[PDB]
């Protein structure tokens, strides 16, 4: 009367993800031990994360790094979904810092490598894991870090930013907090930053019982560097726990830094313009002139969000259809930018790309 | 035959920079305004591109600077009034009259081998690699740059023995030469450099078709009476028929140039091998 | 064939999962909380279950029923093709104020010796993204950069007006 998905027997809940229940998995024959993901197919489709898991499993299927969880193979059911994953028997990083206090310099040291080998791994893939926290850093019997709830993760595409507030308020960035737009890499480096102080003091540099205090500290920046902490690896954390995000660390600044270069093993790495026009109009205005402007080509369009507009128009000479991205930005508490964005689909698509925009501005504001 | 199969395999793609930068202009741009646009980018040539045609025609270099100033100046007393007032497409639709000619392109993933001939086929030395699915032109493959890739791979892996260029009817100019008559020169006999020769048959220096963006950039176009002399004012590699192919090939692109002159032993001018020649000997 | 799940939600002592499948033979599910599962291979087609529940033979009322003749009322389920492959199972299954400037968008590659055909590569974030000069002489400068296959290429097209 044992419980059977492939060929190992599900037991014990290893914990729930992001969107299902973890339990394990003991071959029948070989006692191999997995970690399986649970997915009801009526629940991710009532909470319509059914293109999030699409991406999830399209993306762990063909990764392959020594510090994020491997995904074995996906059963389907008519019923739901199992992830086979590798099972790693340290449990979480979290845990680890509860029970054992801080890490030590050389301790922390290794596994931030390991960490930020994985998230760069990522990034390399264009794959952002929000939600990076030690709670979601398992280890293994060795004491290897291994990267592993993709639920919040999302895809880094050519021109776009991402908007969804994702991780614990503690791991997230002041970005995040403030529900602004974000590249992506710069949130996943301030959670590393944040695992980073983790380990080294073995408490959070951002942390309150009192919300709106917390979220002020991070998004000041302002953390407790206790006397124990070694100036070079301040001068890092510094660096990662920058507020503004241009000013933030990059993989290559970090991977530069003569903390980070200490005994790092070879294994894990392998080594006068302006933004579209600015109108000091009222949002609403700037809609109603691009509109009666775009109709005004005989462009074709679909309203997305009322500042966001997915344009079409048809080649009299080439007879193919060519399509922009038109998005308002606010940029000073009194001026407005629409942004101008080619969407990928004869003649040059880029330069048809140009005559498209040169004809809105032409009847436009700055 | 060694590094001919070589070309036949590498893709243009491969010889693509990281990150470019690509200057076009529309055909109903002002001429003048063009020739100062490839001055201020920092680019050799640009494709152009026709609104109402809907697809790059052609490509705007310094020949076409050459062939304006040339054709039509009259003196530094009066303007030359076309240049400053002239589309693109109207002054094409002149120098182009009954002579028609279309665009030459190679595709990305189309060899090294078929941009080496299509450059020598057509006479050129700025070729747009454009790919055939967006449409849009990429980057301009260069003899400089093709010449570049295959000494890597040279040193990985006589001039007067193996003969090669053209050593006979040498287009050349004289230290007093004005700059009307030697871009006269560049037109009638359609070569891209012109040797400087002294008094005797002896080469002093060498006045080329990029020296003539000068006069675009200094703005000093309107005064084609002064010498070539006095227009190299605003800033000279010579090889020998007793070096070898290998040797003349290496000390071309240790200094980055476009042609070498052949010069005897008491400096004086025999002939010419250029970039174009090497290319169409290893063809 | 293919495996299939039967899941129980309720309380329960002792369930069992009679049908067509296994001859009617009560099959026990192992509980783990207020759920009682039982995962079988089923060979794609048509097959009639119920439920003994703490003594009393009930169906899963969410689930699809088949009422007979006789006045039976027992689950259906009808094993699919697509229900097996993941990809196929998923295709299946999926049937204000303007946002504030992200400053990356700012940091143009074309400002920022050297070759001036070369320039520094640029984030993902704004590519395809169009940049302009100043309309000066009556002259527009249109530029943006985008990318073919693992190279970028930042286009400025000299435009009349
Ligand atoms: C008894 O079930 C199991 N026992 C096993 N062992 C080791 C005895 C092994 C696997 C399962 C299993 C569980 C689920 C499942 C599940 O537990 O869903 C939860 O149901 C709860 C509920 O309805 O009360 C909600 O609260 C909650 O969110 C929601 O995850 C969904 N689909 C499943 C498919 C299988 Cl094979
Ligand atoms: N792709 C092309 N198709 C047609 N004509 C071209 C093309 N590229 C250049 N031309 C023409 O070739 C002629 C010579 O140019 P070129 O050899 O490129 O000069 P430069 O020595 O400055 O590089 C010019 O009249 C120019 O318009
Ligand atoms: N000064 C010159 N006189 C005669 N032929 C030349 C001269 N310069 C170049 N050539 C020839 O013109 C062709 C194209 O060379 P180039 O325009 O210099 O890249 C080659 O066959 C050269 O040998
Ligand atoms: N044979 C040569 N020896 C030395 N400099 C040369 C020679 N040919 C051209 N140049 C220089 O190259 C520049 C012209 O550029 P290009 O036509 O691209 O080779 C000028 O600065 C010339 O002085
Ligand atoms: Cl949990
Ligand atoms: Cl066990
Ligand atoms: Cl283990
Ligand atoms: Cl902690």
């Amino acid at each position: 009367g044992r419980v059977k998905i492939g060929h190992y027997i599900l037991g014990d809940t290893l914990g729930v993800g992001t969107f299902g229940k973890v339990k394990v998995g003991k071959h029948e024959l070989t006692g191999h031990k997995v970690a399986v993901k649970i997915l009801n197919r009526q629940k991710i489709r009532s909470l319509d994360v059914v293109g999030k898991i699409r991406r999830e499993i399209q993306n762990l299927k063909l990764f392959r790094h020594p510090h994020i969880i491997k995904l074995y193979q996906v059963i389907s059911t008519p019923s739901d979904i199992f992830m086979v994953m590798e099972y790693v028997s340290g449990g979480e990083l979290f845990d680890y810092i509860c029970k054992n206090g801080r890490l030590d310099e050389k301790e922390s040291r290794r596994l931030f490598q390991q960490i930020l080998s994985g998230v760069d791994y990522c990034h390399r893939h264009m794959v952002v894991h929000r939600d990076l926290k030690p709670e979601n850093v398992l280890l293994d019997a060795h004491m290897n870090a291994k990267i592993a709830d993709f639920g919040l993760s999302n895809m880094m595409s050519d021109g776009e930013f991402l908007r969804t507030s994702c991780g614990s308020p503690n791991y997230a960035a002041p970005e995040v907090i403030s529900g602004r737009l974000y590249a992506g890499p710069e949130v996943d480096i301030w959670s590393s930053g944040v695992i980073l102080y983790a380990l080294l003091c073995g408490t959070l540099p951002f942390d309150d019982d009192h919300v709106p205090t917390l979220f002020k500290k991070i998004c000041d920046g302002i953390f407790y560097t206790p006397q124990y902490l070694n100036p070079s690896v301040i001068s890092l954390l510094k660096h990662m726990l920058q507020v503004d995000p241009m000013k933030r660390a990059t993989i290559k600044d970090i991977r530069e830094h003569e903390w980070f270069k200490q005994d790092l093993p070879k294994y894990l790495f392998p080594e006068k313009w302006h933004l579209g026009i600015r109108s000091q109009s009222r949002p609403n205005d700037i809609m109603a002139e691009v509109c009666r402007a775009i109709k005004q080509l005989d462009y074709e369009w679909k309203v997305v969000n009322p500042y966001y507009l997915r344009v079409r128009r048809k080649n009299p000479v080439t007879s193919t259809f060519s399509k922009m991205s038109l998005q308002l930005y606010q940029v000073d508490s009194r001026t407005y930018l629409l942004d101008f964005r080619s969407i990928d689909d004869p003649g040059s698509h880029t330069i048809e790309f140009f005559e498209m925009c040169a004809n809105l501005i032409k009847i436009l504001a700055q | 035959s060694v590094y001919t199969t070589f070309m036949k395999s590498h893709r243009c793609y491969d010889l693509i920079p990281t990150s470019s930068k690509l200057v076009v202009f529309d055909t109903s741009l002002q001429v003048k305004k063009a020739f100062f646009a490839l001055v201020t980018n920092g680019v050799r040539a640009a494709p152009l591109w026709d609104s109402k045609k809907q697809s790059f025609v052609g490509m705007l270099t310094i020949t076409d600077f050459i062939n304006i100033l040339h054709r039509y100046y009259k003196s530094a007393l009066v303007q030359i009034y076309e240049l400053e007032e002239h589309k693109i497409e109207t002054w094409r639709e002149v120098y182009l009259q009954d002579s028609f000619k279309p665009l030459v392109c190679i595709s990305p993933n189309a060899s090294l081998f078929d941009a080496v001939s299509s450059l020598i086929r057509n006479k050129i030395h700025r070729l747009p690699v454009i790919d055939p699915e967006s449409g849009n032109t990429l980057y301009i493959l260069t003899h400089k740059r093709i010449l570049k890739f295959l000494k890597l791979f040279i040193t990985e892996f006589s001039l007067e023995e193996l003969q090669i260029g053209t050593y006979a009817n040498i287009a050349m100019v004289r230290t007093t030469t004005p700059v009307y008559v030697a871009l006269g020169i560049f037109v009638q006999h359609r070569v891209s450099a012109l040797p400087v020769v002294d008094e005797k048959g002896r080469v002093v220096d060498i006045y080329s078709k990029f020296d003539v963006i000068n006069l675009a950039a200094e703005k000093t176009y309107n005064n084609l009476d002064v010498s070539v002399t006095k227009a190299l004012q605003h800033r000279v590699l010579k090889c020998y028929l007793h070096e070898t192919l290998e040797a003349i090939i290496n000390r071309l692109v240790e200094a980055e140039v476009h042609r070498l002159v052949v010069v005897d032993e008491h400096d004086v001018v025999k002939g010419i091998v250029s970039l174009s020649d090497i290319l169409q000997a290893l063809v | 064939a293919r495996p299939t799940v039967f899941r129980w939600t309720g309380g329960g002592k002792e369930v069992y999962l009679s049908g067509s499948f296994n001859n009617w033979s009560k099959l026990p599910l192992t509980r783990s909380q207020n759920n009682f599962v039982a995962i079988l291979d089923l060979p794609e087609g048509e097959h009639q279950y119920k439920f003994f529940v703490d003594g009393q033979w009930t169906h899963d009322p969410s689930e699809p029923i088949v009422t007979s003749q006789l006045g039976t009322v027992n689950n259906i389920i009808q094993v699919k093709k697509t229900d097996f492959e993941v990809f196929d199972a998923l295709m299946v299954d999926s049937q204000k104020a303007p946002p504030i400037l992200p400053p990356h968008l700012l940091q143009v590659i074309l400002n920022k010796s050297c070759d001036p055909a070369l320039l520094p590569e640029p984030n993902h974030v704004m590519l395809n993204h169009l940049y302009a000069l100043s309309i000066k002489d009556g002259v527009m400068v249109l530029s943006a950069t985008h990318r073919y296959k693992k190279k970028y290429v930042t286009t400025l097209l000299y435009k009349p007006i």
